[PDB]
């Protein structure tokens, strides 16, 4: 539910000004949630868009704020003030009996109402002093409860009269329709049921509730002793009673199908609005009796609810440990009034405020948000629960399946070779300064280790010289280099290298599929030293005019990229066009 | 010009004549050729991810392939009584035909009955005449949990024993036509059962599936969930707004759903869940969701779309 | 022929002239185009089952980039003493340039020399003059061991805690041109440390492993290794030759490979482990298997490989 | 250790006939392998090739046996078939001690022998009774030894003598290379040292023994009383020396640089062919004494150990619940005699020819290999940290990232749709009878819940149809069926579907995107009952002649592929041909 309170208003039941972030602050510590602020005059200037601008209401703020679904005594300021002072430690939590009367009200039901609306309860309200504010408020409690537990009327139903203007024991009939006529509030001539419904069928406010007794062959009806209709439940009340601000006593009836919900209602309206009457919190109770069973019953209950719980099941379902007095004392924040009884077993009295605690979960639910959700010491699980993989094999998993959807086919090699393989025909005669060198091969094939992976790829190409073109492979391995700041004095770096062989071998294919690696990475092609760019370059490995180096981010050299000079291609036995292009893939971890 | 192809002929490899002509200069400030390839969806990047963090978590997989459910386990079975807002027709689909269903374990739903009309379990229950006509009829399910009751009823039938479950699948809500929020979405939820499990394990649990999203500082705010308590709800601070904004929610399983089940009495059954169209909004920075899901979907982005690397 | 034409042309399914010509039958007992597709390896499939199924377990990935390795870790951290067959140069490939290493942490390798030279920690040595030369060497791993090795030394350094590890990667053997075996293998190797580690605990995680890999019924049988004791060989019976076939090996490592490091007392580390290509060639049925690994490799075997279902 | 034994031999020896399985169980059971099984006359004819054979050996059965690499008694028929019958319980365990002898030889070491070799050991075996076999098994034994432990005799040198042809107190010299003369074994004339290099440079078997010590300024040499040269030690014996089948007592001594291998060698040898004197298991010591330091030394040691293991750290290494008794008489099967001090401390003793046991973990593996590795209760781990995915997922991201790699796009669509989509357009009249509907939607669009994929799939190539062509998605998720049987009345089966939009839309276009997803999931195209085909079919949604119905395994209908009608298009608003196809993955499974 949301509720638009003024911030005047605010001030004065809070008793200080508060700003809107302290606001926010003490709602983000209860549980509630401050939606939007509009002053009442732009509440109506753009309630129904900005065009149709109304600032003829208050120009004061107004605040909507979110209460939570089940909780009832927050519908209103009366409540949620009291709720929140009572939180902070400012007021003493109220206490709610029973006034002494020596004239009680009566209702006395009869059989036929047992066909529609079989259910009634009452209360009193004495000696009220209602002003301005508090008429609103107390009428937009009503449209609250009737909008929300009572399901749109269908369910429960609630009137208020006049104590003053009215008078006898009440009866409560359930006439046929041509047997009631009254004057109808707001309404100049007298009319019947079948009259009211024809009137009130084109309307809007009222024609939803229309059919909820429609159909039945009885209407409900309340009368006086002075055979006067008070009110036609669930539809509209009489003239004759309605309520002003001039009325020091008021009357409150609830007609219902289910008897718990009008228990809930009853009680959240006679608690939130007790404290205006000349004697704070106190009401005087009504007698019901059932003519068809002869029982009598007294309403409102007030009901307080004694709850046994025990303080390590909450402390182990909470995560605390806390001691009984500590909990005690910490309850006491929530309107709850706790006493330890004996150690471990604590007693809780819920006041009938709260018709929201079922079980002793809630009452937890209430010590954890006493205590607060953010000073709880949280406890991790265990490290061998937890597995956690090399940031860079996960990359090159993600990456290669990317590479494999472009369509080029993974191949894999060894990672021993000759020195002529990598030294004299990639023709880099200095090639051999950075290689790591092996002291005792068993052939002449094992003497060195790799330091590029070019010569696999061409060597795998020769191999398949068979297979129908184009033939497009792929490889991200590690290679080894000669590193003296190292701890042995060599070191392992991946890089990733990929062919694309056919009779056109063109740059601007391998050109994409760097441009594609480099999306995937999530690297834009700028020059503003955040993305990738080439630039023109010389190597003896790529043919002249077709060689070029890649600059990464923050200035960092990747790799080359480039069609092969004819020499590497003939000293490997191809004989068709190869674009080439391999660069390390570590600097993107 | 002179023959100064893009590229050297095979005769020409072959030959030895490449050193006697000249080459075009290229032009290294265009690009290349655009490769046709194919594409997976950001939606089941994002749901891959989120399964192989589950797994390395060490949750077991359930099984979601029942969209139609009754109103038994979709509201009855998580303590939502008959008569309260939860339950209205307003935000959830009905299904005409078929209409109901007839089948249940009796003895189970007997016990769903008395703890909801009389109470019990140390519980006090609302009092009012459940009908057994309401939880015959058919819904589509709008949310997963329904899934974990029937999980859960499985397992303390044959036996109770330590468990860890996690479900992301479709849930359905009827909303009209409007850009807030659609009628369905995928929902992720973990659930955990052992013996004597407290809050703070469930804060330290999805601490770290977090921690795994990049998400370091969270803040907790009290909410409310009908089949939940204690129950809270996360928020983590954004720097693009400078403000601390809900990123996901959990709770502890009433008792009053769980004791007619047949687990025992020390057993605490917790669990914590969140969207899925939110962090790949935030993610890869998209706008409007219906340019995501559904028949107005944008191509060009489903083109243009990097890999999930959600740690970074 | 009629306008028979395998398809229907845009312009008559404009103009709805499509039922007033006759179509040509098609053959159906025919195969249709195949489609251009990128493909992968078998063997890296294989590599990332195994990953998923080692992170489903528990287990945290090493780091393994480090083919270049002293004689110091991976023979003498390991306890093998120098002047035994286990150390040979037959079967090593040595490094000559570079040749040495000089940074060795001092404290560790001096309790390693005092254990190979006079013994300690409860065990009577070799009792041979151990040399600093010797370790020195740099060689090409022949096992992943030494990474294990290194892992264990740093865990002990800052503090104890629980651990599962994995690793895959390549070790090298020095080896004639033959068919029965490569220089180079992938080996599959899982480390578990924690107190009071049993037996029967590592026969049940590989037993667990196992059962994920098809395998079910398993027999053990007594066997050496240099740096485990006890250790076991393991044997599943194979209905394609009717006969038991070795498919991996286990072992816990010996307390004077772990006291030195600064491990306490209580802590037992065990570990299992297997190789790669035998699974793969007995599931793709592969017989030579330098068509799948080196620069011989038939490309028509990657084209039509199927996907990795080794729970079949 | 390969060692190759007679069959006949190991049946004297065992004392009864095995079988070929017999024997291999009994490999298995203590840790050996029966490598291979070869007639000695077999052996020698196919040892070269089959084509150089040679049968003029024995015809009897020769069989190959590992042996583990630590295992030094094992390396000979005489310890082989005593641990064996040790632990199988047929025979007790022998004691070895020292036979008195008034009588002891003696060795002096000179000065210069501390610059070549160092070390010297010796031991005496009398009253020996050798015959053809035991003088094989005793050669091949010292070839077992000089080949794996002594390092190809570079540490370790063995020479045996006859104890009668030669006499008094031998001298360890270190004379130069022409100061000593002899005849060597197997030769007529007598060589110097200068002229033995020569004469072997040239050889086969003993070339590679000649650089350990050739460029030495020295040749360690061993002198009898009356100046005969006994031998010149690593390179050959005396042919004075040499032993014969005659010979009665044997003297066996080691020169070596490495101490302790020295030691093991000869306690192997010593104890293995201690049995074959007159006076079983008797050995004769001999005094060693060094000129430079004056110390003497008695040989051979003839070592038992005695060790202090815990019963409950076996007991948690291995897993067990052995008591202290039990675990005793498990270590008595395993050579080693152990004794029972107090509650969980056990003494054990380990006799000399078990070499290999240095530490306690020894001892439980030994107690692990008596006990049985097979009768060993498993414990599994807990169930909460084995995480299980559910298989269709699996499969279907399996599949799916295949998908991709063929070249088609994914696409994503809602579950709820009108009826108008899934019966009209599709031209299915019928269609709604199966389907599941809705009973209270907000709008004209959520009827129904979809039972067809590929309304889904034409309608996002509608939104996209200015793209530029061909468009190729797919998409796999679950349909809504009706089906009586279930729980509620209805299930979820998981489709997939595929559409291929373009200007041509021929049926081989997706016919092979069907056959690649079927090599994808290892089904073969035949029609012998365990592969997929393809039939005619007649369907109102396909257009006539170029519909089919896809049979999978065990003639399972699967689903349906081929173009689609033009009135189905001209319904989604697109324009040119499409292909599609729609088939079930859960037969699959
Ligand atoms: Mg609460
Ligand atoms: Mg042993």
């Amino acid at each position: 539910p949301t509720v638009g309170i003024k911030k005047v208003l605010l001030d004065k039941h809070f008793g200080r000004v508060y700003t809107e972030k302290e606001f926010d602050e003490l709602c983000f510590e209860y549980g509630l949630e401050l939606d939007e602020i509009t002053s009442e005059k732009a509440a109506v200037e753009k309630e129904r868009g900005e065009a149709a601008a109304g600032e003829d209401l208050n120009d004061q703020e107004v605040y909507k704020i979110d209460i939570p679904a089940n909780r009832y005594d927050l519908l209103s300021v009366e409540g949620l003030s009291r709720a929140i002072r009572i939180f902070k430690q400012e007021i003493e939590s109220p206490e709610y009996r029973f006034s002494d009367t020596k004239t009680r009200q009566k209702i006395i039901v009869k059989r036929e109402t047992a066909q529609v609306r079989p259910y009634v309860v009452g209360a009193v309200l004495r000696d009220v002093s209602f002003d301005s504010d508090s008429y609103a408020s107390f009428i937009d409690l009503q449209d609250k409860l009737h909008q929300n537990i009572c399901r749109k009327r269908t369910l429960v139903a609630i009137g208020t009269h006049d104590l003053d203007t009215i008078q006898g024991p009440f009866e409560y009939r359930a006439e046929a329709p041509n047997k009631i006529k009254f004057r109808p509030l707001n309404q100049t001539k007298e009319y019947t049921a079948e009259e009211l419904m024809t009137l009130y069928s084109t309307d809007s406010h009222l024609k939803a509730y229309l059919p909820i007794i429609q159909n039945h062959p009885v209407y409900p009806v309340i009368y006086d002793k002075n055979g006067v209709v008070c009110s036609m439940p669930p539809i509209i009340n009489g003239e004759h009673s309605k309520i002003t601000l001039k009325t020091k006593n008021v009357f409150i009836e609830a007609t219902a199908t289910d008897k718990q919900k009008a228990y809930v209602v009853l009680d959240t309206i006679v608690t939130l609005f007790s404290q205006y009457c000349q004697k704070p919190f106190h009401v005087e109770q009504v007698e019901v009796e059932y003519e068809e069973t002869g029982e009598k019953e007294l309403y409102p209950l007030l009901s307080y609810r004694e709850m046994t719980v025990t303080t390590p099941e909450i402390n182990t379902k909470i995560g605390l440990s806390l001691k009984d007095e500590e909990m005690a004392i910490l309850l006491n924040k929530m309107s709850l009034k706790a006493e330890v009884a004996s150690k471990g077993v604590l007693k809780v009295v819920v006041p009938p405020t709260r018709h929201d605690i079922l079980h002793a979960c809630d009452i937890a639910e209430d010590v954890g948000v006493a205590y607060g959700y953010n000073n709880l010491v949280t406890k991790l699980p265990e490290s061998n629960t937890v597995a956690v993989a090399f940031p860079i094999n996960k990359l090159c998993d993600n990456l290669r399946i990317e590479i494999a959807a472009a369509g080029w086919t993974e191949a894999l090699n060894f990672a021993l070779c000759s020195r002529d393989d990598i030294s004299t025909k990639l023709r880099l005669p200095d090639a051999l300064s950075k290689a790591v060198h092996i002291g005792n091969p068993k052939t002449l094939e094992f003497q060195v280790a790799r330091t590029s992976l070019l010569p696999g790829l061409l060597k795998t190409l020769a191999s398949n010289r068979d297979m129908p073109l184009p033939l497009k492979l792929f490889e991200l391995q590690d290679v080894i280099l000669k590193d003296e700041k190292m701890d042995v004095g060599a070191r392992n770096e991946r890089r990733l290298a990929a062919v694309y062989y056919n009779k056109a071998a063109g740059f601007e294919i391998i050109q994409g599929f760097l441009d594609r690696m480099m999306r995937m990475l999530n690297v834009n092609p700028t020059k503003d030293q955040k993305g990738y760019h080439i630039e023109a370059d010389e190597n003896p490995t790529f043919f002249p005019g077709r060689c070029a180096r890649i600059i990464g981010p923050n200035g960092v050299f990747l790799g080359r990229i480039g069609a092969l000079h004819p020499e590497v291609i003939t000293s490997f036995g191809l004989t068709l066009p190869c674009g080439a292009v391999e660069f390390n893939v570590e600097p993107f971890l | 010009l002179a023959k100064q192809e893009a590229d050297l002929t095979p005769e020409m490899i072959a030959s030895g004549s490449w050193k006697e002509k000249q080459f075009k200069k290229y032009n290294f400030e265009s690009l290349g050729v655009v490769p046709s390839s194919g594409h997976l969806h950001p939606l089941m990047k994002v749901r891959s991810e989120f399964r192989q963090i589950f797994f390395s978590m060490g949750f077991s997989e359930m099984a979601t392939n029942r969209y139609v459910e009754s109103s038994f386990w979709n509201f009855d079975a998580l303590f939502q009584p008959q008569q309260h807002p939860a339950r209205d027709a307003h935000d959830t689909f009905f299904v005409s035909d078929p209409a109901i269903s007839v089948k249940f374990p009796e003895d189970y739903l007997e016990r769903v009955k008395t703890v909801h009309s009389k109470g019990g379990y140390g519980s006090a229950g609302y009092n009012y005449d459940w009908k057994i006509e309401e939880a015959q009829k058919n819904v589509l399910r709008t949310h997963t949990t329904a899934v974990s009751a029937r999980q859960l009823y499985q397992l303390a039938q044959e036996g109770f024993r330590p468990s860890k479950l996690f479900s992301i699948d479709r849930v359905f809500r009827n909303e009209t036509l409007d850009a807030t929020h659609l009628a369905e979405f995928h929902q992720v939820e973990g659930v955990i059962a052992e013996k004597n499990l407290s809050l703070a394990h469930l804060i330290g649990i999805f601490t770290e599936f977090f921690k795994k999203l990049g998400i370091t500082d969270l803040r907790f705010k009290p909410t409310y969930n009908p089949y939940t308590e204690p129950s809270m709800e996360i928020f983590a601070y954004h720097k693009g707004l400078a403000k601390w904004v809900e990123i996901g929610n959990s709770g502890m399983f009433r008792p009053e759903m769980l004791l007619p089940m047949g687990l025992p009495a020390d057993v605490n059954v917790a669990g914590y869940g969140l969207s899925l169209e939110r962090p790949t909004m935030i993610k890869y920075g998209i706008n409007n969701i219906r340019d995501l899901f559904g028949s107005k979907i944008d191509l060009e982005v489903v083109y243009n779309n990097p890999i999930c690397r959600l740690d970074k």
